């Protein structure tokens, strides 16, 4: 339902 | 809600990163919630 950003990008 | 947590978010990237959100804590958990 929500797209953040990978915590280890 | 057992095979996939209900207060839980899926962010599956085709690049090979399965990272999940907790919509309760606003925290990002890479760990399978059913393993522990």
């Amino acid at each position: 339902s929500t797209y953040p950003h990978s915590p280890t990008s | 809600d057992v095979p996939l947590p209900a207060g839980w978010e899926m962010a599956k990237t085709s690049s090979g990163q399965r990272y999940f959100l907790n919509h309760i804590d606003q925290t990002t958990t890479w760990q399978d919630p059913r393993k522990a």
